[PDB]
């Protein structure tokens, strides 16, 4: 199946990719407010699939460490999500085996939504409060199928956003990981050997997010 | 297949936003005939390879957008409302009051008894978003209606680059190219923010970092930049020329300049007259009571046959590089370092990193922008950056030069196409009343009796012979001389220029303006002044996308419509992916573009706009008669249309130049009607027209070059990625500026693993060489009259070299480098308040951009992805200044200065940290100037209400990135 590696070291908060998502999908945009960030929306959300936060934490000697994380559902290899949502219903939570998506259908609607996010170990699927429909990445699938690549992935100026098969993915992963800890020495991989969307993260990953990582 | 992009039909553009110049695929419903359905990267684009920042990904929503114009809107007199009127209606009234103004404002003679021939009641902005066939039309236009008063963007944004570089290297534009990037040893990103402003540049910029280049970011904030960069240093917005001036010092003295390059390709070896001086921040010649200097005190020593004096043993004291080092030797490191705030230590990592670059195989590169350049010392910013090029041997070469980063996607082209006040197309001078013939205008070009030196600007009668046969087919060069405008030689050329307008304008002085694809009421420094001001005009013409702050001042902030005479009337244009034609990026790549959907309702491209309005004044006159018909009866408007319509086939091709006769030049036979080669085969003599002379080579006989799409390159230009064969830059082709510096005197590099050009087998290989000659034949600096990289640069209006002036509103009335506390030759309004270490306004002020909005935000204001992420105007402090004014991030704060008031969300963050000023610490408060009062709701107004109307002598560019406010809380 396909793998995303998004090395972190080399995002410059464009949010390119939190736009790409949304013209991709024609969807529609939140009410926001500045409240003291340029983190915007502040949250993934039912018509949010990604989000990019920021974080500062304090360095030594002028500037900071500002992390960038464009968050998306990680297409689990074994998706706990789907194992809570056929709990209630098969069929709401569904597995493209060639490409590796995890893919929500409208029958979200008729599982308890709460329950299928508190299964997800990285917090991702979203609820609309009307429906009751379940909302996340689907890894553009449909663009994957036809042989492009995600939008999020197409879109990113920096080559912080990389896509194809998993045996190539990991191994840029392995690759990147060893030349980026010559500058960033806590740099980790994030999960890479459960998830299809592995993150390079040049610090301790919960700096990053609080469910940067399982 | 995609169900999204069924049964659509794709097409290629050109982002409309920034001057990284991105390609786009567009896909248009029902094969073409319905509207876009998706807008995303061109994956064969060589410069963004399908990449989009937030603004190119949104395209989609800012064309497909049910806030757009729909059709023609008339705002009568003390009027509250709009009321919807047809093109027909709106063009034949527009076209009345053109008429009515220009018939009783056309001056023929000024006060002296010179023609000038001149409209003084109508004024034009606008604009860099329109395409290069619409600028340069438009142009034409606006001088056959005898306007003078022809501003755009370049204006308040690279106005002071052109007069910087040209003193410096004998051009204004951006010197190599972004692809260009990827081939230097240290990138210096000082005065720009890249990686949000540019973004698809950091692509190139990574690039460099992963080939072991050293990234260096200089910048009074710490940015999304910042956190890619190996090194950050802050510095005090307005302290730029302490820290240059510091690098000039610690390059001289450690002996780290290119000995070889700097002896034989600048003027270092060049003698300045005794009448030269520079004492307590003033050089020779200061008029103190004129405010004004005598520039002949800086003239060169002449030797008999009237060349400047050389000593090659760069011994002579008089040598300009002998008073290059008298001159900065009082910029050392702790005099530097007590002015920008920057520590002792990061200046000498920063200078050691960049001056390591002086060696011949090594490249340092500077990226820059408005951090630069909008300051009351603009021009001198930028020529201290190139001076210190010039030193390291970094001009001409691969990962070298001065990338001075345009702003919108055609500023570079708009500026080409003259819409500014002292330049007609091709940078020839707009006539000034003594120029009284054709003969006494040519007279003025410099001339050079060095038979190395190319002085290619002795060739400017060929383009203006060409330029008025485009305009007057039918006229001898000579006699169409009469027909155009000319401004008064004894005036301040900052008089022609924006702030000046405005100033004019609040005195009641214009009857009409264009705001063409400009939002001047958001745009203009001291916004205050420019909202009451437009209340003094009798009309204003406004062509944009949506109504806005300038089209509806008059229900702006404070103001009562019942009581604003102003007639408005708003013209809907279209946005790029509607229309064809080229836009010139930053490398001055002109690259073709096509229609995807038609125009979205009924909505018109500027080029139809402008020909249909141009066309109904002149049936008026030829109904009514008036003042001075002939200019625009006469003007040649038959080869801008072809089936009714503006034509940007037939005005590229026009722009390109034909032979209007059977003409042999260059000891070629050309026939009428075939398409000027290059600029090298224009004549003097009537037999050529080229509505620009930059142009020609751009649309041969072999076709559209800017539309080429090839990535075709030999194997020295995929080396650096020059793509020659990908669109067509300026001046023929020559990718990398000045390139003939790159070789030693036998054609051989510098840098043989970057090679730019070399001369290999008797052929220069690789770029087009730029100037033509054999190795070491001719001076590098082909468009310099002298031929030389210029150190020492005296038609500058404050002098030849830099020299620090605090920035007219200051934290401190102290200057350690001089008595001289401001620019002694400033552009300032006598009356206008500054903040002067003033207790009441103790916090510097500046005011930038963020990745996700555009300009004014006029347009990414209607697009909810990008307002989702940036929502409403934020003002940034440090922990430090959070804590003394008692405020908490998040919270609502009011930021003042002597001209305006503004709320906003503070953003509390150690990106920002005080600047430690002889030991006291001086806190700044930043602004983004993206938001207005019309859309969205609770976004905010223009942090332009805060700026000063006060900057630049060279070029009047405002002082938009450093002034003095206040910030409080407000308990609301
Ligand atoms: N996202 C985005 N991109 C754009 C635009 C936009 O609106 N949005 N506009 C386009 C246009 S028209 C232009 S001209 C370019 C401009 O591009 P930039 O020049 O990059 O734009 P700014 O953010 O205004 O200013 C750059 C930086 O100058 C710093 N600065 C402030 N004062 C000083 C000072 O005195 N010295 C120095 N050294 N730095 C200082 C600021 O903190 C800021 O980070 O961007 C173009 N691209
Ligand atoms: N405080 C402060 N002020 C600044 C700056 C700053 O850094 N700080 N930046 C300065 C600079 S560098 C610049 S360039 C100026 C920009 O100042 P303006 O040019 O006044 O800004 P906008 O009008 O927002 O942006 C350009 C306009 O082009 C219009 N447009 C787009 N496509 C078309 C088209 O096809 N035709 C027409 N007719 N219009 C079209 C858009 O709708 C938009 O209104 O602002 C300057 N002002
Ligand atoms: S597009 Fe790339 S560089 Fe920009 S925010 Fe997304 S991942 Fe980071
Ligand atoms: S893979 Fe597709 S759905 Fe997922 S974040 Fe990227 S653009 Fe959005
Ligand atoms: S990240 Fe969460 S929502 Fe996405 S596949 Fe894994 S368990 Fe499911
Ligand atoms: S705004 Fe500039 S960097 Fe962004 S997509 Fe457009 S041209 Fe490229
Ligand atoms: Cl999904
Ligand atoms: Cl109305
Ligand atoms: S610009
Ligand atoms: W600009």
């Amino acid at each position: 199946g396909k793998m995303f590696f998004v090395d972190l070291s080399r995002c410059t908060a464009c949010r390119g990719c939190q736009i790409a998502c949304k013209q991709w999908k024609n969807l529609p945009a939140e009410e926001t407010r500045n409240t003291g960030s340029h983190q915007n929306p502040p949250d993934l959300s039912y018509v949010t699939l990604k989000t990019v936060r920021f974080t500062e934490k304090s360095r030594k000697g002028p500037g900071i460490d500002w992390l960038f994380f464009p968050e998306q559902c990680r297409h689990c290899v074994e998706p706990p999500c789907k194992g809570q949502a056929d709990v209630d219903l098969e069929g709401a939570v569904v597995k493209d085996e060639t490409t590796g998506a995890v893919l929500f259908t409208e029958l979200t609607a008729k599982v308890d939504g709460e329950s299928v996010r508190s299964a997800c170990p990285y917090d991702i699927p979203r609820i609309d409060p009307v429906t009751k429909r379940l909302s996340k990445c689907d890894m553009c699938n449909d663009r994957v199928q036809n042989g492009l690549l995600p939008a999020c992935v197409k879109t990113c100026p920096t080559g912080t956003m990389n896509f194809g098969d998993e045996q190539e993915m990991l191994a840029l992963a392995e690759k990147r990981l060893a030349e980026v800890k010559k500058t960033y020495p806590g740099a980790v991989l994030g999960d890479p050997n459960d998830v299809r969307v592995v993150y390079l993260f040049t610090r301790d990953p919960k700096d990053f997010y609080e469910h940067a990582v399982a | 297949e995609l169900q999204k992009l069924q049964w659509a039909k794709q097409t290629t553009s050109i982002c409309c936003y920034c001057a990284v110049g991105c390609g786009l695929i567009v896909h248009t419903a029902k094969d073409g005939q319905g509207r876009a359905v998706n807008v995303e990267g061109d994956p064969d684009h060589p410069i963004n390879e399908g990449s989009l920042c937030p603004k190119g990904a949104s395209i989609f929503q800012l064309g497909e957008n049910d806030q757009r114009g729909t059709q023609p809107l008339y705002r009568a007199p003390f009027s509250d409302t709009w009321k919807p009127v047809t093109w027909d209606f709106a063009l034949t009234e527009i076209a009345k009051r053109i008429k009515k103004t220009r018939d009783a404002s056309f001056t023929e003679k000024n006060a002296a008894g010179d023609l000038v021939n001149r409209t003084e009641a109508i004024a034009s902005f606008g604009s860099a978003a329109m395409d290069n066939e619409e600028c340069w039309a438009y142009g034409n236009i606006l001088r056959s209606l005898g306007l003078v008063y022809i501003e755009h963007q370049a204006r308040i944004x690279h106005s002071p680059t052109v007069p910087a570089l040209a003193e410096s290297f004998g051009r204004g534009a951006m010197t190599n190219h972004w692809n260009d990037l990827a081939n230097s040893d240290c990138i210096l990103i000082m005065g720009s923010n890249a990686a949000e402003n540019h973004p698809i540049a950091f692509k190139w910029v990574l690039r460099a970092k992963d080939k072991g280049a050293t990234l260096i970011h200089v910048d009074p904030r710490f940015t999304r930049t910042s956190a890619r960069c190996d090194v950050y240093a802050p510095i005090r917005s307005g302290a730029d020329i302490p820290f240059l001036g510091g690098l000039i010092k610690y390059i001289l003295d450690n002996k780290l300049y290119f000995t070889d390059y700097v002896r034989e390709y600048t003027n270092a070896s060049l003698i300045v007259g005794e009448k030269f001086s520079f004492k307590d921040g003033l050089f020779s010649g200061y008029d103190a009571a004129n405010k004004k200097y005598d520039k002949s005190m800086w003239a060169f020593e002449l030797d008999a046959n009237g060349v400047p004096k050389r000593d090659p043993a760069l011994k002579h004291p008089r040598c300009v590089i002998n008073l290059l080092k008298k001159h900065y030797e009082r910029y050392n490191l702790d005099k530097v370092a007590a002015i920008t705030g920057t520590s002792k230590e990061q200046l000498q990592q920063v200078y050691k990193a960049y001056a390591a670059t002086g060696k011949p195989d090594k490249a340092g590169t500077i990226m820059y922008a408005m951090g630069w350049t909008q300051h009351s010392v603009g021009v001198q910013n930028i020529r201290a950056m190139a001076m210190i090029q010039l030193l390291l041997g970094n001009i001409g070469v691969a990962g070298g030069g001065v990338n001075a980063l345009r702003g919108e996607s055609n500023v570079q082209g708009s500026t080409d196409q003259g819409l500014l006040a002292h330049i007609w197309p091709g940078y020839n001078p707009v006539p000034n009343s003594k120029a009284a013939t054709l003969e006494l205008y040519n007279a003025a070009t410099p001339q050079s009796k060095d038979p190395m030196s190319v002085n290619w600007w002795q060739n400017r009668p060929k383009y203006v012979a060409s330029y008025l046969k485009a305009l007057y087919p039918d006229e001898e060069p000579a006699a169409a001389y009469d027909y155009l405008p000319r401004i008064d030689a004894g005036r301040k050329l900052t008089d022609y220029f924006w702030l000046n307008i405005f100033e004019k304008m609040d005195k009641g002085e214009f009857k009409g303006l264009f705001a063409w694809g400009m939002n001047p009421a958001c745009g203009g420094a001291n916004a205050n002044k420019n909202r009451k001001a437009m209340g003094k005009l009798e009309w204003l013409v406004n062509v944009n996308l949506f109504e806005n702050e300038t089209s509806s001042f008059w229900k702006g902030p404070g103001m009562n419509p019942a009581e604003i005479g102003t007639e408005v009337f708003f013209l809907p244009c279209c946005v790029s992916i509607e229309k064809e034609g080229s836009v010139a990026n930053s490398g001055r790549w002109m690259q073709w573009r096509y229609r995807g959907p038609k125009p979205y309702a009924e909505t018109k491209p500027d080029g139809d706009i402008m020909l249909d309005m141009f066309k109904k004044v002149r049936e008026l006159y030829a109904k009514e008669g008036g003042a001075y018909p002939a200019p625009i009866a006469k003007l040649n408007i038959a080869d801008w249309e072809e089936h009714n319509e503006f034509s940007p086939t037939k005005v590229a091709k026009l722009m390109n130049g034909y032979f209007l006769k059977d003409t042999e030049v260059g000891g070629k036979q050309f026939k009428k009607g075939q398409q000027v080669p290059s600029f090298a085969f224009l004549t003097a003599d009537g037999s050529t027209c080229s509505g620009n002379w930059l142009h020609a080579g751009s649309f041969t006989d072999a076709g559209n070059l800017m539309a080429r799409r090839d990535k075709t390159q030999t194997p020295e230009q995929a080396r650096i990625g020059l793509f020659p064969n990908w669109s067509f830059c300026w001046p023929v082709n020559r990718r990398i500026l000045y390139n003939r510096a790159s070789v030693d005197k036998t054609g051989k590099p510098w840098n043989p693993a970057k090679a730019v050009i070399e001369w290999k087998d008797g052929k220069w290989v690789g770029d087009v060489v730029d100037g033509g000659g054999d190795p070491g034949t001719k001076h590098p600096f082909i468009m310099q009259t002298h031929g030389f990289g210029a150190l020492y640069g005296p038609g500058r209006e404050e002098g030849p070299f830099p020299e620090h002036y605090e920035p007219l509103e200051c934290p401190v009335s102290k200057n350690p480098f001089s008595k001289q506390l401001h620019n002694p030759v400033a552009f300032q309004i006598e009356g206008e308040k500054k903040a002067v270490a003033d207790p009441r306004y103790p916090f510097i002020g500046t005011t930038y951009r963020v990745t996700e909005h555009w300009q004014t935000g006029l347009m990414t204001r209607r697009c909810a992805w990008l307002v989702e992420a940036e929502p409403q105007i934020f003002c940034e402090i440090s922990k430090e200044l959070a804590k003394l004014r008692g405020i908490g991030n998040g919270d609502t704060v009011k930021v003042s200065s002597l001209r305006g008031a503004l709320e906003a969300v503070a953003i509390v963050t150690e990106r920002i940290r005080p600047f430690k000023i002889e030991g006291v610490d001086v806190h700044m408060v930043g602004l983004p100037w993206h938001y207005g009062w019309m859309v969205p709701k609770n976004g905010g107004d223009t942090a332009n209400l805060l700026t000063p109307s006060a900057g630049d002598p060279n070029t009047g560019i405002p002082e938009t990135k450093a002034f003095m406010v206040d910030v409080r809380k407000v308990w609301s």
